[PDB]
């Protein structure tokens, strides 16, 4: 009788104990939900990621050859809307014009078209050029996604052979 | 008696306890959750059409009909299918109709 | 005892009243069916080729009810003397539709 | 005595699972956070909604006019250098008597660096309406929009 | 009735420990009154 | 002891399934509320809609700009409608099958809040 | 001038190697290029939502006194 009692008062300290780990924003618990989350993302997404950058870095390293301005922004049409994009120097990667810390500053088009959205799109190659993404290990580091696999994107194969 | 409500609140147990585990609770569990399945139900779609190389007879003209070996990739989410023929990319837009009438027999003619 | 059994339904009272202030959208949204996301190769899984006389022609269209020719890659009807034997040849005497092919 | 010993081999697997969980967790407390630290985006991918990532904190009025010739775009004006132009009107600025004068661009970068800059810088001249008329003015708008 | 008053001490004591620690992100009154 | 083993599940099940629930949700929506009302915009453009939200007790909670029709306004009337302060809503909870892509867009006004977070 | 000009190409489980080299450069055979495998280990860590199950586990000890 006072044995099963005493149990009782213990597991109902050990809740207590529990509760105040669960809901009292304690570095251990944030880091273990964080690692859950962060390992299957990174089992799923890491090496097919470095593969296809290295392939494409391949591919753009074979495209520079010859070129001497490929490495300048140009403001690429994508159908729907501006992007200013270059090739990375250093990586050989299509590289744009980033959007504070989001994704590329996509300049959307009202129409087809659209010389405001163009000349919006020059106005940041000239001034907000300071900030940059590289699709693929960059983009995947950054943003959780490498955008090789998602459509439509400027990085991905369908948006590009379209 | 007491057997059958002292199950029935086990089983309520069960039930609640399952649904706070394996079920979103939050509005940013729901949003992953759903992009994981708007993410599967995509590439399914785009996995229906085979991807590697198809022999198919493809009408280069009215009367002319020749053998050929094609490549379709598909994106649900815009729509579209590009044919590689003769390492040549033809778009096809299913939401047009004459695309759809010249993009299906070679599908229909496949091998 | 009844004093447990009270207890018990306390915690089960209020377990009810959390799940009633904090999740009933959740709960509601759990309820109810998934969002269907539209599929644009769906209208066409029921489209067979079968070709009338010597033109060639699909049938199974359901928003174009009248009977329409299959085109070739310069946007041409196709009119072939021996669309019968190359049917036949491809898939059979009975009709194939989309929903076959995408299955194969 | 089935169900007794059922139940102590379930919680002593549980008990075990905690220590051994525990001392897991406190050989590699470290490591875990420097893999969290340098993988910290894959927590939660900026695709939630299925569409790319868009910082809300940066503006950029291209997001909503959904109609081409609201926006303001720079053409050439015929013999005047380049002008800032849309369905408005001309950009323009303070004349003599505090009215709209058209201003004029040497190069196509200066108009655009005007225009397009954060500075709200927008005086708007409809050649079109009735206090300020021009039948060229007008007709050139139009034309060119 | 030693385990009526036990549950009872422990239930108040987790509340008040998860009333202390929510009270920051469920008082939505402090987000109201702040334009 | 059955019923002292009930006790004991229900007491686990509250203070360390559904309170940590709450926790979790009410930390993670008032972080994204906080963060939507850094923006100083009454309204955003998501899903070419107009959204606002609103933290009650529940948690966040989103709703769309209609006009008198309850057709939902388009992102190009976004200036006046930050300015103005009786606009009509339409609240995302409420499924309504009248409106196109109602579901879609809500979803993706939910997603577009936990951008930081 | 040298081309190779390959078809459809499917290999499973195996190596491709087109070398196309036409100059006095020997291509390096089966040299086993090895790189850095900054390999990341994963930790036995059980999903933490596992423990208010566990703590059940432990609480039907009570059915047993």
């Amino acid at each position: 009788k006072t044995s099963t009692l005493i149990f009782f008062v213990i597991i109902l300290a050990i809740s207590a104990l529990l509760l105040w780990f669960q809901t009292s924003d304690n570095p251990v618990f944030n880091e273990l939900t964080r690692y859950m989350r962060i390992k299957n993302t990174v089992n799923d997404w890491k090496s097919l990621t470095d593969s296809k950058t290295k392939l494409e870095s391949d591919r753009g390293r074979l495209l520079a050859a010859g070129k001497d301005d490929i490495f300048e922004f140009k403001c690429v049409d994508f159908g729907a809307y501006f992007i200013a994009m270059r090739l990375d120097k250093k990586t050989y990667l299509p590289q744009a014009i980033r959007r504070g810390t989001g994704d590329a500053w996509m300049v959307k088009k009202a129409a087809k078209v659209d010389p405001s959205a163009q000349q919006f799109c020059q106005y940041l190659i000239k001034h907000k050029s300071n900030n940059v993404i590289t699709c693929g290990n960059e983009m995947l580091n950054e943003l959780g996604y490498s955008g090789y696999f998602m459509s439509p994107h400027w990085c991905s194969d369908f948006s590009n052979m379209e | 008696m007491a057997s059958l409500l002292y199950l029935i609140l086990f089983l309520l147990f069960v039930c609640i306890s399952y649904y706070f585990t394996y079920y979103p609770t939050n509005k940013l569990q729901a949003a992953v959750m759903e992009t994981d399945r708007e993410n599967a139900i995509i590439r399914q779609r785009n996995d229906e059409i085979p991807t590697r190389t198809l022999d198919t007879a493809i009408f280069t003209d009215a009367s002319t009909v020749a053998s050929a070996q094609i490549h379709l990739y598909y994106n649900s989410n815009i729509g579209k299918i590009i044919m590689s023929l003769n390492g040549k990319k033809h778009t096809f837009n299913l939401y047009d109709d004459n695309d759809i009438r010249t993009l299906l027999p070679i599908l229909l003619l496949s091998k | 005892v009844y004093k447990h059994r009270l207890i018990v339904l306390f915690e089960v009272f209020v377990v009810f009243i959390l799940i009633y202030v904090f999740f009933r959208s959740e709960l509601n949204m759990f309820f109810m069916p998934k969002r269907k996301i539209p599929d644009p190769i769906d209208r066409l899984r029921r489209a067979n080729l079968a070709c009338e006389d010597d033109k060639l022609m699909i049938y199974g269209l359901p928003w174009m009810t009248t009977q329409t020719s299959a085109l070739s890659i310069n946007s041409k009807p196709i009119v072939y003397k021996d669309c019968a034997k190359l049917l036949r040849s491809i898939n059979g005497s009975q009709p194939v539709s989309l929903n076959d092919v995408l299955r194969r | 005595n089935s169900l007794s010993i059922f139940f102590i081999v379930v919680a002593t697997a549980a008990v075990c699972l905690l220590f051994i969980q525990g001392y897991s967790i406190y050989e590699n407390y470290g490591n875990i956070k420097e893999f969290n630290a340098t993988h910290a985006a894959f927590e939660y991918s900026k695709s939630i909604g299925g569409t790319p990532a868009l910082d809300r904190r940066v503006q950029d009025v291209n997001d909503t006019i959904s109609d081409v010739k609201q926006k303001w775009r720079c053409v050439v004006y015929p013999g005047n250098g380049f002008v800032s132009a849309s369905i408005f009107g001309f950009q323009a600025e303070v004349g003599p008597n505090n009215t709209r004068s058209i201003r004029k661009f040497n190069t196509m970068q200066q108009c655009i660096d005007f225009t397009f800059s954060d500075v709200i810088n927008i005086n708007i001249y409809n050649p079109c309406v009735v206090p300020n008329i021009n039948n060229a003015e007008c007709q050139f708008l139009k034309s060119v929009l | 009735m030693l385990v009526v008053i036990m549950f009872f001490i422990a239930f108040a004591f987790c509340s008040w420990l998860s009333y202390s620690y929510l009270r920051p992100y469920i008082s939505t009154k402090e987000l109201n009154k702040s334009r | 002891m059955i019923t002292l083993f009930l006790i004991l599940c229900y007491f686990i099940l509250i203070f360390n399934i559904i309170v940590p629930a709450i926790s979790e949700k009410m930390r993670r929506e008032r972080a994204a509320y906080v963060n939507y009302k850094r923006l100083n915009k009454n309204f955003i453009c998501v899903d070419d809609r107009l959204f606002s939200y609103n933290f009650t007790t529940s948690g966040i909670k989103a709703k769309v700009a209609v006009d008198n029709k309850n057709v939902p306004i388009p992102c190009s009337k976004i200036n006046e409608v930050n300015n103005n302060k009786d606009v009509d809503t339409l609240y995302c909870d409420k499924d309504r099958d009248d409106i196109p892509g109602f579901a879609r867009s809500c979803y993706r006004a939910y997603s577009d809040l936990f951008f930081t977070t | 001038d040298c081309t190779i000009s390959l078809g459809n190409v499917s290999i499973t489980d195996s190596k491709l190697d087109v070398n196309n080299v036409c100059d006095s450069k020997r291509v390096a055979t089966e040299n086993i290029a090895v790189r850095y495998l900054n390999q990341e280990i994963r930790y036995p860590i059980i999903d933490i939502k596992w423990l208010p199950i566990g703590l059940l586990a432990l609480a039907i000890l009570i059915l047993a006194f």
